[PDB]
């Protein structure tokens, strides 16, 4: 598991791997945002 | 307002509706 | 190249042959001349094949007691598994023959003159002045080809496993890829299946659709679907109809390529389960039970 | 400041191709994107670590990167088995703060800053079309990944040293002292054919020779930088290349995808640069150990599993036969030159090649989507696919992908380059200037 | 009138503010008081198998099927 | 209704019917 | 229990910061 | 009023004109067939998903409340015992009890039916709006086809074999039940009709990506044809060899592949019904018999088929009550 | 020691949180770098300062 | 199967030189307007 | 309200009980 210091911070790290489907999914949402120029 | 396309939305929505929280209800069912 | 005064160059490029052979046709015809002939030969003519290495002789030519349809040319044996297996190699020719070297020759012979095939797609679309994308579509096919020729050898490490080259043993690989990877359920093929059915349904809409606008279209099929139709424009459509079964037979053809590797479909057995603890059964395990049964009877050991 | 389809002919589904001529706009989304594959890097690191016991093997848990830092030789003692898990922890946390730098920048370059950078900054700007200064920024990154392959190699011999999965009594982190820089060794790799038994470069056997090849690769990468910085292409480089954004990332789309391919491949084979300890056994390597293991416990109570090869070696009896040009460490001591010997499977075998064998057969990686172990025709009991299956299959995936990639771009590179990329010229067409006859 | 229209407006959104909801929470009272099981005569996960059947149910009879059902399930 | 059978296929031909002439009735008050 | 509320939080907050970031744009300065 | 040749206005001539209104939807007077037996179809088949049981017709927990997915879950057949009853809501089993009747596998005949009907509504329908904008209902002669392959696979099948219980249950994992089903039954792999349905299948796919593939990339730069034949037909002369010199016949071959291939298929499912089955070539069964040497891969697709029938019949056919002991169910290692 | 590098982790949590609101908007709205570049570059500065002293509480502990 | 060998070695090499050659003769794409 | 809000909305509600649908597929029934 993650060091002890760092222990009650396993729920945070649990969602960081899937950011990157966010930031494409932030790319269309921002293009749906500017009515798809 | 009790339009064709009214009633064709409502008819495939409220089931649909119905259906969606049937089926959230039963994802956390027992066993 | 540059052969007398850049004849035999000219002559390669030429566009007036009545098939553009191309610079990639200078390897596709020789080896697909080279696939065709062996297979022609095998198939009519070959002794039979220890597809495994049990030495239980598989015959797949038609001398030997075969038809069209069960005709085939078997996989080369499980002993040579993904060696490299040229007639050079084998002791004698019928040896070669024997551990089903022609498979090997012709797969060979035979990716390499699709892949070639695309390359003179490119050339041609290059040499006419239009946009070169046929060869992209054409890589569909040319993928699954490849998947079950050649990334299926690889992942299970034997060229025995690849699809026989026949009708009768194409089911048997398909019998067999079932019951070890359980290929229905897994979501890749799922969709090559929706890509297949979705490619002759808009295939029939579009034949229909432009066979009755041609009296000498939008409105038909905007009052027939309720949802209307987004390609008003044909360039869509004709983009859509291109794009469906290509990516559903690329899906496909990566499915394979990833159960070549051990990664099966869906595994849903015992999914449901009673209040005790005893399975009830579905679908999912009556699947399964076919698939045990495929399984013990694949393994003739 | 995102423009529009009518001022760049691009549509939103074509978005980026608006990047092509905007070079500040473009480095900008070039460093997001690295950003976001260091963000990816350090957040499963931090997600396996988070989620990792290091009692298990590593291939039990499902973890892809852990293997990747442990080959390295990082908080791993002999016989594979984990001594911390600091080293993990500290990779995925510099990664995710250099993740954040390089988004800081990647935001930069994109949203505000010189969108051409041409004039500002003459070092930086590049036309596409300019062979030279592609040229200087190629040599740049060759220099880059000299360095990142000599860093390697520092690592392996000059540092704590490499996981050694060959070391005698199964593996350890060994100090790499005279990698193979044999010339002949190190291109026979490349001479090798792809085929069963040779295998190509995914048959390397030894630690030795990848850092020997590791050290060739650096020099000859620093070299080219260096030439490629002071050097313009030949004509003949000139003229058998399109030039343009497109045409190079053609090139690189199919480099890459034939890469990723080879990755594919020496994942679900090659088991030294991956090592079996973390990644778990090869296919042919589970198949071998189930042979073996059935071996040596039928004799604890020949012919039984053992038979002779086509070349005439000795070697494991059944369906493995297939697999038996698998080389493993816990099975290269009991075999001989003949191929398998019985004088070594009777008294050669040590407890630990019995139980490694033994974990490797309950591992196998056979597995399904739902991340289910065995068969498929297997109920649902166990939960594990090995992290071989999963890497080989991802990275084929995307290598098959971007081959097609490259068809697609490299297509629309020639087209563009001879005028073709709008489409057929409507007053006269090449097809209209040829002979009727087909 | 058009999708456009009818969704942008806030008149859609407060008028089924109210119902999307109450529907959502019939159906979730639909299934968690077991009304469903009730009605549509899927066995609960404890009454799969009785004391007196411990097999998967069959029933025989083609006319007289209503009362083998009832005998078969709980009832 | 000599059987329940009969009485309750009789039955299901008049709530067909009814059925009917409910969609024909809709039909004629909506055309205008 | 209070790990699986935490997640959730979080995961609602990742969500949140692009949507929050465009709305923003959207609304002030306008050049989104 | 308003018709032929002065003829007064009638009821017809007032719901003819309301039915055929250019509203958001066109309902015509084929829709009063279509959409409540189309809507009644799909509503059925999704309370079966979600709510009904199969446990009591196949012994089956099919459904997202008792535990299945999209994938698992299904509108199982009616048991064979109901033999072909169409159970109706009032037939004489499950005498209106709507639960009993669900129970009883009812569910699955009311999807089928209704859904058959909304297949004929919807075929109506495209002949009406073919008519409507006086357009040939080609759309209506391809659509055919699927009708054509639902009727011999969902009601003609199950009609010419014991009963219902061997109709394709609504459902992906039923589906695959089925098929499966055919393959080690029926061999129907090896039905020529089969052969000819799959290869037309596959033809249509090449088909559409090819004709898309090539109008895309013919198209010409910036009433008229937006991409030249002409280059087309150049290119595929001199690629594969043969090229569609008319556009008019191309889209006709593109109509007509996928229907005739699934016309075969539908073909080939009637001589299924009534077990009539390419299964068997009688001259290499004999061979394999007297030489145990001989083998192909027709005979192992056999031996497969056998393995099938023989471990999936202990639970797939519930009431025959099979009970294989573990001594003859077939095995690869017993041959 | 531990709670004093979980609070200051916990503040890294919320300056970055902070960063990703405002660097983009920041940079995007017009006029938006220019006369904020002040404020833009003392957050980076915070956050740098602040992993370091969280690597330096780690390393104490 | 030596013999065979040279031999098939020969033609491989020959049709690959070929392609390679030829693709390297082919003039380099250009537009004619610009 | 702003059309492409709408269907940010509409889309992250449809991933969130497509998360709870495939959460129910890995606990409770039909999870074995
Ligand atoms: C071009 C492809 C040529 C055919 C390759 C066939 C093959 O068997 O290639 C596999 C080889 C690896 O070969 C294996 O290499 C192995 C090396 O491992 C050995 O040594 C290792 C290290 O000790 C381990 O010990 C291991 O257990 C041991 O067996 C063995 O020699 C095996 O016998 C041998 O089969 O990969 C390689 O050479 C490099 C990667 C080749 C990728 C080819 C993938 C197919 C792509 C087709 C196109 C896809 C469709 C695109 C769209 C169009
Ligand atoms: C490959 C990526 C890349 C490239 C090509 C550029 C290029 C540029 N940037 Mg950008 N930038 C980047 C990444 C990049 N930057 C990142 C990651 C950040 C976030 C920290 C920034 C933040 C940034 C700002 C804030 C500004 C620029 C500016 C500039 C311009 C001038 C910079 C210069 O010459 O000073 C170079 C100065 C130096 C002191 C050189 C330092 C080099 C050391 C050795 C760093 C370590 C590099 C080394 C190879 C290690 C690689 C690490 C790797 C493993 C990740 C130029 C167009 C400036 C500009 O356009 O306006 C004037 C400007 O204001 N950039
Ligand atoms: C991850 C991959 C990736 C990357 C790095 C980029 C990068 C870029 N794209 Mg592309 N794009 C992508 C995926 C990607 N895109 C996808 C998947 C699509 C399909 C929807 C598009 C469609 C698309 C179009 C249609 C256009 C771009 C444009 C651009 C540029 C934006 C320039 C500008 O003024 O911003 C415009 C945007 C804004 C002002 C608002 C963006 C604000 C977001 C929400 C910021 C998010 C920041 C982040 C979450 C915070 C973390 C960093 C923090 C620590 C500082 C930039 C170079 C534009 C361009 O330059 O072409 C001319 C353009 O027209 N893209
Ligand atoms: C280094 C990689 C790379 C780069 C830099 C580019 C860059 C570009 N491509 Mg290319 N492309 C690539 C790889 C790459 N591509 C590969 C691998 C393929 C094959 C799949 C393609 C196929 C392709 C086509 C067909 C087209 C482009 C186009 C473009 C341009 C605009 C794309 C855009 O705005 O994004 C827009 C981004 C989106 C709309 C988002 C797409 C979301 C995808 C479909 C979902 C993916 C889901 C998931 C991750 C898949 C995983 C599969 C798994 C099994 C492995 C731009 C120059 C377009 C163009 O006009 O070029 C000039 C164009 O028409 N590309
Ligand atoms: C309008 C479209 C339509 C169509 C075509 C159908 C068609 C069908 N339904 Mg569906 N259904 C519909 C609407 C429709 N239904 C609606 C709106 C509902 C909701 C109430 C239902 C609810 C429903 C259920 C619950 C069930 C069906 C069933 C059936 C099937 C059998 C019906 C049958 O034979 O008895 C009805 C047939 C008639 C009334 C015959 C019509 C001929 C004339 C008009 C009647 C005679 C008139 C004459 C003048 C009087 C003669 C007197 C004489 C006796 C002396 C059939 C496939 C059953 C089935 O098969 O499921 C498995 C079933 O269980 N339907
Ligand atoms: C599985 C493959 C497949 C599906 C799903 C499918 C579906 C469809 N094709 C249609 C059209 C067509 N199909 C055509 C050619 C083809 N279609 C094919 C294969 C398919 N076609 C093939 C192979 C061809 C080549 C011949 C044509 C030419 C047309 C059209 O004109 C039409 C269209 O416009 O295309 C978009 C639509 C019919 C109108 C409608 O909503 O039904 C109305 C009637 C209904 C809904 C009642 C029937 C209900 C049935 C029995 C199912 C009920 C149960 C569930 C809903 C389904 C259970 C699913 C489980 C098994 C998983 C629909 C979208
Ligand atoms: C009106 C239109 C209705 C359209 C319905 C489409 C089918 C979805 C039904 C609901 C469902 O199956 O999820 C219901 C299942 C429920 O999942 C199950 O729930 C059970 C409840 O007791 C248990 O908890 C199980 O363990 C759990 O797995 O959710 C999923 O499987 C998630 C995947 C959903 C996949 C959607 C279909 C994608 C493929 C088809 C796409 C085209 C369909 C539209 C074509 C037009
Ligand atoms: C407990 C039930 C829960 C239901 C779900 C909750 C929502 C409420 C839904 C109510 C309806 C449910 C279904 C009834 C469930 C139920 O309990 O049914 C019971 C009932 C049968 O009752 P009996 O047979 O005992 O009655 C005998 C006689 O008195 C009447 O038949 O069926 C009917 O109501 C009539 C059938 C439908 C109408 C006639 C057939 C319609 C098709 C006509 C087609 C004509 C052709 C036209 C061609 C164009
Ligand atoms: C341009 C743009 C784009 C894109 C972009 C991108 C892609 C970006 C990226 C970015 C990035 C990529 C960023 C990053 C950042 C990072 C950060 C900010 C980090 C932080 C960290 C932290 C805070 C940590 C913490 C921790 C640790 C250390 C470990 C343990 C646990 C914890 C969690 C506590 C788009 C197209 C969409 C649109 C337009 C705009
Ligand atoms: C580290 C390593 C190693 C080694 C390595 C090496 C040695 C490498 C090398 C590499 C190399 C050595 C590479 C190469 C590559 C090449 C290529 C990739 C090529 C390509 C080509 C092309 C692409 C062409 C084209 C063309 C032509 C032909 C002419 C005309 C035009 C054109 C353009 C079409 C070892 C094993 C020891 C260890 C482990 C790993
Ligand atoms: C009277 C009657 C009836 C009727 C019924 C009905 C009519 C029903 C309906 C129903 C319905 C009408 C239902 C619906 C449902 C729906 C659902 C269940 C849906 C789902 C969906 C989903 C799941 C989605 C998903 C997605 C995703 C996530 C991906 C992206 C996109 C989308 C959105 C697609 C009964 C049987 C009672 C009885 C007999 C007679
Ligand atoms: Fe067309």
């Amino acid at each position: 598991k993650l060091p002890e210091a760092y222990a009650p911070f396993a729920p945070i790290v649990d969602v960081l791997p899937v950011i990157p489907v966010f930031f494409i999914l932030l790319a269309f949402v921002w293009q749906a945002a500017v009515s798809f120029r | 307002i009790f339009t064709v396309r009214w009633l064709a939305i409502h008819g495939i929505a409220v089931p649909t509706i119905f259906f969606l929280g049937a089926i959230t209800a039963m994802q956390f069912i027992q066993r | 190249n540059s052969s007398l005064w850049a004849r035999f160059c000219e002559w390669i490029t030429s566009t007036e042959n009545r098939l553009y052979i191309g610079w990639f046709g200078v390897i596709m015809i020789p080896c697909l001349l080279t696939a065709t002939s062996v297979f022609i030969i095998a198939f009519i003519a070959a002794p039979p094949v220890d597809i495994d290495g049990i030495r239980e002789p598989v015959s797949g030519s038609l001398l030997y007691g075969n038809n069209i349809i069960t005709g085939a040319v078997i996989p080369t044996s499980n002993a040579i598994g993904l060696h490299f297996y040229p007639i050079w190699e084998a002791a004698s020719l019928d040896e070669w023959l024997y551990n089903g070297g022609p498979y090997q020759l012709i797969v060979c012979h035979f990716l390499l003159g699709v892949y070639c095939y695309m390359g003179r797609e490119w050339e041609l679309s290059f040499r006419l002045g239009m946009r070169p994308w046929i060869a992209v579509a054409y890589s569909a096919p040319v993928a699954a080809a490849s998947a079950v020729f050649l990334v299926y050898p690889i992942g299970q490490g034997s060229f025995s496993d690849g699809m026989p080259l026949g009708i009768s043993g194409t089911f048997n690989f398909m019998i067999v890829f079932q019951a070890e990877h359980n290929i229905l359920m897994h979501p890749f093929h799922m969709l090559g299946v929706a890509g297949v059915f979705g490619g002759s349904l808009f295939s029939a809409m579009h034949g229909s659709l432009v066979t009755s606008s041609l009296i000498r279209a939008h409105g038909y099929f905007g009052r027939l679907i309720f949802q209307y139709a987004s390609f008003n424009n044909s360039r869509s459509l004709h983009f859509f109809l291109a794009a469906w079964p290509v990516i559903g037979i690329w899906f496909t053809a990566l499915g394979l390529s990833t159960m070549a590797f051990n990664l099966n479909g869906f595994n849903f057995n015992q999914s449901v389960v009673d209040s005790q603890g005893r399975v009830l059964n579905t679908w999912a395990d009556i699947i399964n039970r076919a698939n045990l049964g495929m399984e013990v009877m694949h393994e003739r050991n | 400041g995102g423009r529009d389809q009518e001022t760049t002919g691009f549509a939103w589904w074509s978005g980026n191709a608006r990047l092509i001529n905007l070079s500040g706009k473009l480095l900008g989304a070039h460093v997001a994107h690295a950003g976001l594959i260091v963000f990816w890097a350090g957040a499963m690191n931090l997600f396996e670590v988070s989620h990792f016991v290091p009692e298990k093997p590593m291939y039990e848990q499902g973890l892809i990167l852990l293997p990747h830092i442990a080959t390295l030789g990082y908080g791993v003692g002999p016989g594979g088995e984990i001594i911390d898990t600091f080293p993990y922890f500290v990779s995925g946390v510099l990664h995710l703060i250099s993740s954040a730098v390089l988004g800081f920048g990647g935001v930069y370059h994109s949203l505000i800053g010189p969108e051409t950078l041409e004039e500002s900054y003459p070092f930086f700007g590049y036309v596409w079309k300019d062979k030279n200064k592609m040229t200087n920024i190629l040599g740049y990154h060759l220099i880059m990944l000299g360095l990142g392959a000599w860093l390697l190699v520092w690592k392996a011999m000059y540092f704590g040293g490499v996981y050694d999965t060959w070391a005698p009594g199964g593996g350890d982190v060994r100090v790499i002292t005279n990698p193979t820089t044999n010339a002949a060794v190190i291109f026979g790799y490349l001479v090798k054919s792809p085929f069963g038994g040779d295998g190509w470069i995914c048959s390397v056997d030894n630690m030795e020779d990848i850092i020997g090849g590791h050290i060739w690769i650096g020099t000859l990468e620093i070299l080219g930088g260096i030439w490629h910085i002071y050097t313009t292409p030949w004509p003949w480089a000139r003229r058998a290349f399109v030039w343009s954004g497109e045409a190079y990332l053609s090139y690189s789309l199919g480099a890459i995808g034939v890469m990723g391919f080879i990755a594919c491949c020496m994942s679900w084979f090659n088991n030294t640069a991956y090592p079996s300890e973390f990644y778990g056994p090869t296919g042919p390597e589970a198949s071998q150990s189930q042979a073996f293991t059935f071996l040596v416990r039928d004799q604890r109570l020949l012919g039984k599993y053992l038979m002779r090869s086509p070349t005439g070696e000795i070697i494991f009896g059944g369906e493995t036969m297939r697999f038996w040009d698998f080389r493993g460490p816990w099975l290269e001591p009991l075999r001989g030159p003949n191929g398998l010997d019985l004088n070594k499977l009777k008294n050669d075998i040590q407890p630990w090649q019995e139980r490694r064998a033994a974990e490797y057969m309950t591992h196998a990686p056979l597995g399904s989507l739902n991340s289910v172990g065995g068969v498929a025709t297997e109920i649902n009991a166990v939960n594990f696919v090995s992290p071989r299956s999963w890497l080989a299959c991802s990275h084929f995936c995307l290598g098959f992908f971007f081959f097609i990639g490259h068809l697609w771009h490299a297509g629309r590179a020639r087209a563009a380059a001879a005028g073709f990329e709008k489409g057929i010229d409507r007053f006269d067409e090449p097809v209209l200037s040829m002979r009727p006859l087909d | 009138r058009p999708f456009s229209d009818i969704l942008t407006s806030i008149r859609y959104w407060v008028i089924h503010s109210i119902t999307v909801p109450a529907l959502f929470i019939a159906g979730w009272l639909f299934v968690s008081t077991g009304l469903a099981y009730d009605v549509f005569g899927t066995p609960r996960p404890n009454e799969y198998f009785t004391e007196d059947r411990q097999e998967a149910p069959l029933i025989t009879d083609r006319f007289n099927a209503l009362e083998q059902v009832k005998k078969l399930s709980g009832n | 209704a000599v059987t329940p059978s009969l009485k309750n296929f009789l039955g299901s031909l008049i709530a067909g019917a009814t059925v009917l002439g409910g969609i024909a009735l809709a039909i004629t008050a909506v055309s205008k | 229990n209070i790990e699986l509320a935490l997640t959730l939080v979080s995961l609602v907050l990742v969500v949140s910061a692009g949507p929050l970031v465009v709305v923003l744009l959207s609304a002030r300065g306008g050049n989104l | 009023a308003i018709g032929t040749y002065q003829e007064k206005r009638t009821w017809f001539d007032d719901a003819d004109d309301w039915l055929r209104q250019d509203r958001f939807v066109f309902v015509g007077w084929s829709g009063l067939l279509l959409f409540p037996c189309a809507y009644f179809a799909l509503g059925g088949w999704l309370t079966g998903t979600t709510f009904v049981t199969s446990w009591y017709t196949h012994g089956l927990a099919t459904s997202y409340l008792e535990g299945c997915n999209f994938l698992t879950a299904a509108v199982s057949t009616p048991a064979n015992s109901m033999a072909h009853s169409l159970l109706f809501v009032w037939g004489p089993e499950a005498q209106g009890d709507f639960t009993r009747w669900c129970q009883l596998g009812g569910l699955w005949a009311f999807v089928a039916l209704h859904g058959a009907f909304g297949l004929i509504g919807f075929m109506l329908r495209q002949f009406e709006i073919a008519r409507s904008v006086n357009l040939r209902p080609y759309n209506a002669i391809a659509f055919s086809a699927p009708i054509a392959v639902f009727v011999s696979v969902f009601l003609i099948y199950p009609l010419g074999q014991s009963g219902w219980f061997f109709a394709p249950s609504f459902g992906v994992a039923a589906i695959f039940r089925f098929i499966l089903f055919f393959q080690g039954f029926h061999n129907w792999t090896l039905n020529p009709f089969h052969m000819m349905g799959v290869a037309g299948v596959l033809g249509a796919a090449l088909l559409c990506a090819i004709h898309g593939a090539t109008v895309e990339n013919t198209l010409f730069e910036d009433a008229e044809e937006t991409y030249s034949m002409v280059t087309a037909n150049r290119f595929w002369s001199q690629i594969f060899g043969v090229a569609f010199s008319n556009k008019r016949w191309l889209h006709f071959f593109m109509l007509l592949v996928p229907v005739t291939g699934l016309w075969m298929s539908a073909i080939g499912v009637v001589g299924l019904a009534l077990n009539l089955r390419a299964y068997d070539f009688v001259s290499q069964e004999i061979r394999a018999a007297e030489d145990p040497e001989f083998e192909t891969f027709y005979t192992k697709n056999i031996l497969l088929n056998e393995g099938i029938r023989a471990w999936m019949a202990a639970q797939d056919q519930p009431h025959e009550r099979l009970v294989f002991p573990e001594e003859v169910l077939p095995r690869g290692n017993a041959l | 020691m531990t709670s004093i590098l979980q609070v200051a982790l916990l503040a890294l949590i919320f300056v970055s949180f902070a960063l990703v609101v405002g660097v983009p908007v920041v940079f995007a709205t017009p006029n938006g770098w220019t006369d904020n570049k002040g404020a833009v570059f003392s957050g980076l500065s915070l956050w740098l300062l602040l992993v370091f002293v969280v690597g330096i509480l780690n390393s104490f502990v | 199967m030596l013999t065979l060998k040279i031999f098939v070695y020969t033609v491989v090499t020959f049709f690959v030189c070929l392609f390679i050659f030829g693709f390297l003769s082919n003039d380099p794409a250009r537009n004619p307007g610009k | 309200i702003p059309l492409w809000l709408v269907g940010t909305v509409v889309g992250t509600l449809a991933i969130g009980l497509l998360a709870v649908f495939f959460y129910g597929s890995y606990v409770g029934l039909g999870s074995s």
